């Protein structure tokens, strides 16, 4: 197929693997979910609008608002999480090991 | 579960959408139109088995 | 011998420590987010690259 | 019991039972072909319901 | 929480998942999961210790790479097909994604992992929630989905969920973590038997959610989540223990009980599909689930575990919680079998 | 009655008693019609069994 | 399975040529097997609020009994159904494909030969 | 890793003896290479020389298991002229249950992964001659 | 078969509305006239089986086992009423409950006309079995002993689930009556050796076989007295009811897959019966002694001629009499010295002499006495088996050899020698007791008249 969704995809993948692959922090894992995010939206876009679908051109707009929603639970369960510990990070949320 | 309520109730909720070959504003047609008009009406009733 | 050890050894004994031991290696999860999600990494890539599911 | 009434009923159970031995064989084998051909009413997945189409005049004739 | 606002949450939820449901659209699949997640999060922090926050946490890390899974096999299905109605996928790497989307909202196994996690973390009643609905819509997109679900991978998963969730139990002494590893080896056997009948994935989805149900109300019912509160029991409200010794036993898959009725089912149909090396193999890894079953009808109801001398004092203070269908879903729940050929109305 | 629980298993009998000649009639399609033991009928006889 | 069957009248508990079908009668066993889970839901329902499990509640048992009979006798109604229409469209397969069923020469037992197994 | 088991099984048996040791060479390594990655995913070495370590060493262990379970199989139908035979699995199947054991250092280990191993073995030799399906495909 | 599943059915309100003191008298009575009402079973044709209906029918393998079955019933109750006597009244009506559900579940086991069923009923047995031994057991092993009681039988049963449904969906119906007319031989193949071996171990693990008998000296030890009367008198012969049934489907196969469970029942009676003559504990004593029985009736089915079927059936019935008398008999004991070891409590002919010659009777149908159906079954499997192989009756002699020695030491170590001094509670026999021993041998000795009603379909 065309060219430039091999680059929305292959971003797509390496935002998947960077939310895929946590360092330290869990900002960091939100930012890598709103890239891939953000990369869906580019390639829904490039779709709708290369195929001139013209019904869907709503459709992206749906999926920014839905998902910036969904950004925004999760900015307040980082804060939740930062209102316990401190800090953000990942290994301290290990109380349900057992 | 597909519990077709739109079907049922006959109210179209989220059908307008599908495909490509629906009701466009302005009648706009899409790029592949007449394509994807003829593969539905190729494969209407037939099933997936039978359209494939 | 055989009727209190080894017919008792063979049969209960070897598969219900089987079953403990595997139990026990399934739930020493150190609860950590990083190493669930990067065993979903690898996953993906056996589930891809290893066994074709994709195709 | 009689063994008339034991021997006619058993007669009568005998029927049943093999009437419903050969419909479930004969009902294992209209599932493989309905599967496989995808012509009867059974396997039948849905696909796009033609009335979805608008069949207007658009806004570009080469359509 | 204010209670008109739990109502509106709990309306939000059913609504949610009715809407993945309802619609033959794939936005408003997504838009559904999305909407289900949103409304779940606060029944999952509703009594704000720092164990609800992070398996709140954990929740919404899987949910939501669920959901990008999920809308980047949606838009692949766009690339290939050029629409967008809820039917077989056009290209199996979007196959492939769905499938590990709605994998990963199951929880089934390897994408188990924050299943009993998150039970642990949150009430009793969330985590019926979260194992009786939560369940309802990736099944319901599995069921329209199964002409291009990949045999190798479902069965993979099913089999992997079946073992897994089985000797996830046999370590376990709290009860969420019990009910979590049941819920994957259930969520397998719904999914094993998936492409060959898909009625029957229904029938082991209604059986499994009347067994919780009836578990999960017993629980709350007796405010027990440890094995060894459990097992006061008998010296507080002995017809508990009878209840949760016929649901256990019912759990297991023993006749003759009803959930001896799905697995049974499910054999009944895969050796028609000559399929005769898996359905063995799932009903032998079953007995790892019946042996914590029984372990725990061992602790409650067969034994009398000692219990403390605070207890006389709750024998003057009759239950008042509403048990709400507990009677209705406990006879459901074991007394069902000889009514195994009502499954034709989920045809 | 002052001993009315001395009947729920003898009329457990009778009643079950009951049902079996009721299956009985379910299951008298070969009756008169068996090679073995088919026969004209009796006069004043309508069933070869009941 | 037959869901391509039922998909041109969707969310249809009983359809219309449910009706050519006869109703089980109020006899039925299997009615009065669900009205007997009524009766045991009634009996556990008086056991776990430690009530005189026979005695209290006559209108709440009666209640359990009449809302499981009423339940079950339409469960019962499309079980029927969907059996009945799994059978019609077995039989209507089976006569529009003669090809795919052909009449077996059914030989007696003089001209088949089985091989004999001496057990000694 | 679906053509690995293609490039084993489409061989005779007792005909190649070192290129089915190693295809069963390289089914073993495989297996050792996905568990070593979900072992190190899920339990974390304490450096980079530990995690290496743990890879080779659950690689080499299942690798010499697949080895010597190849080698045996196909040896020991080469001397009883029997390809089709699953008591030459049954050998080979014992055969990598004593690699294990070694590799595990222990006989009682050994013993089991012998009896076991051999079981399956001899089962996966019967399934592919009576043609057994384990992901059998929808048909009814 | 209506006519007794109602009545036992009926057997629950018989128990749960009755008086607090009437709930032992009333079940006896009506289970007794129950077990007169079974009698009408003995309608059997030299042809044609009892066939009631699409569900139920009972041939002459059945009715003698259900004839035993719903007279077992009063005998558990007489029994099991003396040590659950300061037992709550729930509880005492639960055990009641159990013991009525467990005879329901197997009086249709043994007419289930079609095997799924069959099966559904007879895995259904273990859970009241599973509950009265975990429940009313006494020590502390009874939860283990249920553990291995239940995880053998489902990890046999569960194959023979997969293997009972491809018959269903290969010859299209798995009732018996159809199958005695469209079965097919069974080739030779690896795919029909592990048919074979789905269909036979369920029923192997519940004979027991030896080798797989493990959770027998536990669960048969471990239970109450009514729990061993059931498992030893019936529980086992349900391995033998239905290996009898599906061997029918496993033919010319089992006549070379035989050969390594019947060297495992040869070679197991010589084991198991020289295990109790070095049993400390008389009730595990018996229980060895059950597999050593039952070792005959694996063997006298897996050789699958006339003569080895009708003494494997008679062998059943009075093994299921005489070791349901030999655990009410060390139950007796039980009652008054509060242990199991065999050599505690000696000399009790000195004391007890009529449940002495009660000892005596059990001990003498132990050792197949003639003219005692113990005999008759013994007897004939042991013809049947001289004309299979004419080495076996080493194998056979040996072991009625070592049974006369273990019956007899059994005999001398409790009733005989001197009596212990410090034992005094030992008590003169009740009523009960020995109305208990009398309805066991009474029964087993009028079967010596007239035993062509226990000696199966095939006589
Ligand atoms: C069809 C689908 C039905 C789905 C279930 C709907 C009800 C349950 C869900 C909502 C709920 O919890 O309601 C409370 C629930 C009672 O459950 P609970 O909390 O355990 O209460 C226990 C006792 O009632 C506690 O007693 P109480 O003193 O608090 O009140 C006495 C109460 C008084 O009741 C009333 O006052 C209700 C009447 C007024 C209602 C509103 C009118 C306006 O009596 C009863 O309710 C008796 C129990 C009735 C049976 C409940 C189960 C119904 C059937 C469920 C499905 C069964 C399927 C079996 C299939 C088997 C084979 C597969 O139901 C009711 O109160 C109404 C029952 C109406 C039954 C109608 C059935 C036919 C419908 C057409
Ligand atoms: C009937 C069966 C269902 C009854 C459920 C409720 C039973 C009950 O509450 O009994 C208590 C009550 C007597 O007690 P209460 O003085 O009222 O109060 C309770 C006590 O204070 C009790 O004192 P407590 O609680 O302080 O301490 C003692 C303790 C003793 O407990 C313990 O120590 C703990 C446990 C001991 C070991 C476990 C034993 C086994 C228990 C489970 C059963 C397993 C086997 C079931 C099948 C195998 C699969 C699991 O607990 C109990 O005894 C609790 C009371 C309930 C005992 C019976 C439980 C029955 C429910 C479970 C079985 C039925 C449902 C599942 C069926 C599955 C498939 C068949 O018993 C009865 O009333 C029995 C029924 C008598 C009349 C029956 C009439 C039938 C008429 C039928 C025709 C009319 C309707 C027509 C309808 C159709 C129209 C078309
Ligand atoms: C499978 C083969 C065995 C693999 C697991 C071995 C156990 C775990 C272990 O290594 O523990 C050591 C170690 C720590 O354990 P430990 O400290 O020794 O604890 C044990 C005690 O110390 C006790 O001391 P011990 O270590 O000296 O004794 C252990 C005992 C050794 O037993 C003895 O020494 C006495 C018994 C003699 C050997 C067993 C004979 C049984 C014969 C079969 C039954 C009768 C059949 C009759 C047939 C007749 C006609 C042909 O072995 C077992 O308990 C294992 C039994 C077999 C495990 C699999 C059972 C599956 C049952 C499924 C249902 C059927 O665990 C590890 O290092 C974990 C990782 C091990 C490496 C990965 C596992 C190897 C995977 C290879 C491929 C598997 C293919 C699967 C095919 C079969 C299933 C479908
Ligand atoms: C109590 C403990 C011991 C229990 C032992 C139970 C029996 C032992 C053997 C059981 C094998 C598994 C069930 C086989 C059912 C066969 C039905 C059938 O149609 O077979 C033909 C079918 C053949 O397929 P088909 O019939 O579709 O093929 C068509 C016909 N041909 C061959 C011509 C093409 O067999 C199979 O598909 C596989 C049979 C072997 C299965 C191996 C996997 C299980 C391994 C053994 C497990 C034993 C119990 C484990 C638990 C032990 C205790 C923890
Ligand atoms: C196999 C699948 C992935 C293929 C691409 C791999 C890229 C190279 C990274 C390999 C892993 C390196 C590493 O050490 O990762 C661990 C690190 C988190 O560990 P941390 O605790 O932060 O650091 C101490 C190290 N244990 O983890 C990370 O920081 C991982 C960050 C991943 C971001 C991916 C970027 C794009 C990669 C190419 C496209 C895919
Ligand atoms: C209690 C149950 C109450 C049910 C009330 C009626 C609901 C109804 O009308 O359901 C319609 C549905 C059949 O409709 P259909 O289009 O066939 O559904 C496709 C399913 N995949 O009907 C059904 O699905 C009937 C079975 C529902 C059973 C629910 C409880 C178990
Ligand atoms: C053969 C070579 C394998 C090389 C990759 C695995 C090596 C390994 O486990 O390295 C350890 C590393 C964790 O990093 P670590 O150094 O422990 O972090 C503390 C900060 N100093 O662990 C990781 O980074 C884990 C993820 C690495 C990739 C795992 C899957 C591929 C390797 C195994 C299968 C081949
Ligand atoms: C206890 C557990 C018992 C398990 C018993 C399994 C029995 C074997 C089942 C798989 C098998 O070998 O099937 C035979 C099949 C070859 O037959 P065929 O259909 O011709 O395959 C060619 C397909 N293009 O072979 C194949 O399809 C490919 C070979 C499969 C080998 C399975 C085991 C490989 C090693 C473990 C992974
Ligand atoms: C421990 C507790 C007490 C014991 C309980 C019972 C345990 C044992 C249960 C199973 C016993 C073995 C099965 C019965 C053997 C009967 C005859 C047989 O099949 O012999 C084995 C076979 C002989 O070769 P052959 O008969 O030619 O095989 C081709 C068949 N068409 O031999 C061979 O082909 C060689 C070996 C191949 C592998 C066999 C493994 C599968 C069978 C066992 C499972």
């Amino acid at each position: 197929m065309s060219l430039v969704y091999m680059n929305i995809m292959m971003a797509f993948t390496v935002s998947l693997t960077g939310l895929l692959m946590y360092r330290s922090h869990l900002m960091s894992s939100l930012l890598c979910l709103e890239g891939m995010m953000l990369s869906l939206f580019i390639l829904a876009t490039l779709m709708i609008l290369n195929s001139h679908f013209t019904l869907a051109s709503m459709m992206p707009i749906i999926l920014l608002v839905f998902a910036a929603c969904e950004a925004a639970l999760g900015l307040s369960l980082l804060v939740m999480v930062s209102n316990t510990y401190g800090t953000d990070y990942v290994q301290n949320l290990n109380l349900l090991q057992c | 579960p597909f519990f077709d309520v739109q079907k049922k109730l006959g109210v179209d909720l989220d059908h307008w959408m599908t495909i490509q070959s629906a009701e466009q504003p302005h009648r706009i047609p899409a790029r592949c139109h007449a394509f994807e008009k003829e593969w539905i009406e190729c494969a209407h009733g037939i099933g997936s088995i039978r359209a494939e | 011998l055989l009727d209190l050890i080894w017919l008792e050894t063979i049969l209960p004994k070897t598969i219900s420590l089987a079953q403990m031991k595997m139990s026990t290696t399934i739930t020493s999860q150190k609860g950590l987010i990083k190493l669930y999600f990067l065993s979903f990494l690898i996953t993906i890539l056996i589930s891809t690259t290893l066994l074709n599911f994709h195709e | 019991d009689a063994p008339e009434k034991n021997y006619e009923r058993t007669m009568a159970i005998l029927q049943i039972e093999s009437e419903k031995a050969e419909l479930r064989l004969k009902e294992l084998e209209v599932r493989r072909l309905m599967r496989a051909k995808g012509d009867g009413p059974w396997f039948q997945y849905p696909t796009i319901d033609k009335a979805l189409i608008d069949h207007s005049p658009k806004a570009t004739p080469d359509n | 929480m204010n209670p008109i606002i739990l109502i509106i949450i709990l309306m939000t939820v059913m609504l949610g998942t009715i809407i993945v449901m309802i619609s033959t659209h794939w936005l408003l699949i997504w838009i559904g999961f999305e909407m289900n997640m949103l409304a779940i999060i606060p029944i999952m922090m509703k009594k704000h210790n720092p164990r609800a926050t992070e398996a709140s946490t954990k929740y919404f890390l899987t949910q939501s790479t669920a959901s990008m899974l999920l809308m980047m096999a949606i838009i692949i299905n766009l690339m290939f097909s050029g629409q967008w109605t809820v039917m077989k996928l056009f290209n199996p790497m979007a196959s492939m994604l769905m499938t590990m989307a709605l994998a990963m909202k199951l929880g089934m196994a390897p994408f188990h992992f924050w299943v009993p996690e998150v039970t642990q973390g949150i009430p009793l009643s969330s985590g019926l929630i979260l194992l009786t609905w939560q369940k309802l819509a990736p099944m319901s997109v599995l069921y329209q989905i199964l002409p291009s679900i990949n045999l190798d991978l479902i069965l993979t998963l099913s089999i992997l969920s079946i073992t897994i969730g089985g000797w996830g139990g046999l370590n376990q002494t709290q009860l969420r973590k019990i009910m979590a590893y049941s819920s994957i080896a259930h969520m397998g056997w719904m999914t094993a038997v998936l492409l060959y009948n898909p009625t029957m994935t229904l029938l082991n989805l209604i059986i499994y959610i009347i067994m919780t149900s009836t578990m999960f109300t017993l629980f709350m019912a007796n405010s027990t989540t440890t094995t060894l509160s459990l097992s006061h029991t008998w010296n507080k409200a002995p017809i508990m223990t009878i209840l949760v010794l016929i649901t256990l036993l019912s759990m297991g898959g023993l006749p003759p009980l009803s959930g001896f009725m799905p697995k049974w089912m499910i054999i009944q149909e895969m050796t028609k599909n000559d399929s005769i090396i898996l359905p063995t193999l799932m009903a032998i890894t079953a007995l790892l689930n019946l042996y914590f079953y029984m372990r725990l009808t061992y602790s409650t109801a067969l034994t009398m575990f000692p219990s403390t001398n605070n207890m006389k004092m709750k024998w003057q203070f009759p239950t008042t919680k509403r048990m709400t269908l507990l009677p209705t879903m406990t006879v459901l729940s074991t007394m069902l079998l000889p009514l195994t050929p009502i499954l034709s109305i989920l045809e | 009655r002052d001993h009315w629980i001395h009947v729920l298993v003898p009329v457990g009998f009778v009643f079950g008693y009951y049902l079996d000649r009721k299956n009985d009639e379910k299951l008298a399609a070969f009756r008169n019609k068996s090679l073995l033991y088919k026969r004209e009928l009796k006069p004043q006889e309508e069933v070869t069994w009941k | 399975m037959m869901t391509g069957r039922q998909a041109r009248a969707p969310l249809q508990f009983l359809p219309d040529e449910a009706r050519s079908l006869p109703p089980p009668k109020l006899t039925d066993p299997r009615l009065a097997y669900i009205g007997f889970l009524g009766y045991c839901s009634g009996l556990i329902d008086n056991a776990i609020r430690r009530r005189p499990v026979l005695s209290a509640g006559l209108h709440r048992q009666f209640l359990y009994i009449t809302s499981f009979v009423f339940v079950g006798y339409y469960l019962l109604k499309r079980q029927d159904y969907m059996y009945a229409v799994r059978d019609h469209d077995m039989f209507s397969y089976i006569k529009s494909h003669p090809e795919d069923f052909p009449e077996k020469d059914k030989k007696t037992y003089r001209e088949v030969f089985e091989e004999f197994h001496p057990v000694r | 890793a679906k053509t690995l088991l293609h490039q084993y099984w489409d061989i005779p048996e007792g005909t190649e003896c070192h290129r089915k040791t190693y295809a069963a060479t390289s089914i073993g390594g495989a297996s050792g290479l996905v568990v070593s990655a979900y072992s190190v995913a899920l339990k974390t070495p304490t450096s980079f020389l530990e995690g290496v370590a743990r890879t080779g060493r659950y690689t080499f262990t299942a690798a010499a298991i697949g080895a010597i379970f190849g080698l045996t199989s196909c040896i020991s139908a080469q001397v009883r002229e029997k390809p089709d035979d699953p008591l030459n699995y049954l050998i080979g199947g014992c055969a990598g249950g004593l690699t294990l054991g070694a590799r595990t250092r222990s006989y009682g280990i050994g013993a089991a992964a012998c009896a076991y191993m051999g079981l399956t073995a001899a089962l996966v030799k019967m399934g592919q001659l009576e043609g057994w399906k384990v992901f059998a495909e929808p048909k009814v | 078969m209506l006519k007794y599943i109602i009545p036992t059915m009926m057997l629950m309100p018989l128990t749960w509305l009755s008086k607090n003191s009437m709930i032992w008298i009333n079940t006896t009575l009506h289970s007794l006239l129950i077990s007169l009402t079974s009698l009408l079973l003995l309608n059997q044709f030299g042809d044609n089986s009892l066939n009631f209906s699409l569900t139920f029918f009972s041939d002459s393998l059945s009715t003698p086992l259900l004839i035993l079955t719903m007279w077992l019933l009063p005998l558990m109750l007489m029994a099991s009423q003396h040590h659950l006597s300061k037992e709550n009244l729930a509880r005492k009506k639960l055990f009641i409950s159990m013991l009525i559900l467990l005879q329901l579940f197997l009086i249709m086991t043994f007419t289930a006309t079609e095997l799924i069923f069959f099966y559904i009923m007879f895995e259904a047995t273990l859970v009241p079995t599973l509950i009265i031994i975990t429940r009313w057991g006494n020590q502390t092993e009874r939860l283990n002993a249920g553990l291995y009681f239940l995880f053998y039988t489902l990890a046999g049963s569960l194959p023979l689930l997969v293997a009972l449904i491809y018959i269903q969906n290969t010859m299209g119906s798995l009732n018996f009556l159809i199958l005695q007319y469209w079965v097919q031989p069974m080739p030779n193949s690896w795919s029909n050796t592990f048919m074979w071996l789905a269909c036979m171990m369920a029923f192997m693990v519940k004979m027991p076989l030896y080798g797989l008998h493990l959770w027998l000296p536990k669960a048969h030890v471990e239970a109450p007295i009514a729990g061993s009367m059931v498992l030893a008198a019936i529980l086992l012969k349900l391995g033998g009811y239905g290996m009898m049934r599906i061997t029918l489907l496993l033919n010319p196969i089992t006549d070379f897959m035989a050969y390594p469970f019947i060297m495992l029942s040869l070679w197991g009676m010589i084991m198991t019966s020289s295990i109790c003559l070095r049993q400390t504990d008389l009730k595990s004593l018996i229980a060895y002694s059950s597999v050593s029985h039952m070792a005959l009736v694996i063997v006298a089915i897996l050789i699958q001629t006339p003569w080895s079927y009708m003494g494997a059936t008679a062998l059943m019935i009075a093994h299921g009499l005489t070791s349901s008398m030999l655990f009410c008999l060390a139950n007796s004991n039980y009652e008054r010295v509060h242990s199991r070891t065999m050599i505690l409590a000696r000399g009790l002919q000195t004391l007890l002499p009529l449940m002495a010659a009660w000892w005596l009777l059990a001990s003498l149908t132990n050792l197949a006495l003639p003219p005692s159906i113990n005999l008759i079954g013994e007897l004939f499997v042991v013809m049947s088996t001289f004309s299979w192989s004419n080495i076996t009756i080493i194998l056979m002699g040996l072991n009625m050899v070592i049974t006369a020695l273990y019956s007899l030491y059994m005999l001398i170590t409790t009733q005989r020698g001197k009596h212990t001094h410090h034992i005094n509670n030992i008590l003169p026999s009740f009523t009960r007791e020995n109305a208990l021993m009398s309805l066991h041998m009474l029964p087993l000795l009028l079967l010596s008249l007239n035993p062509k009603i226990i000696l199966g379909p095939l006589y």
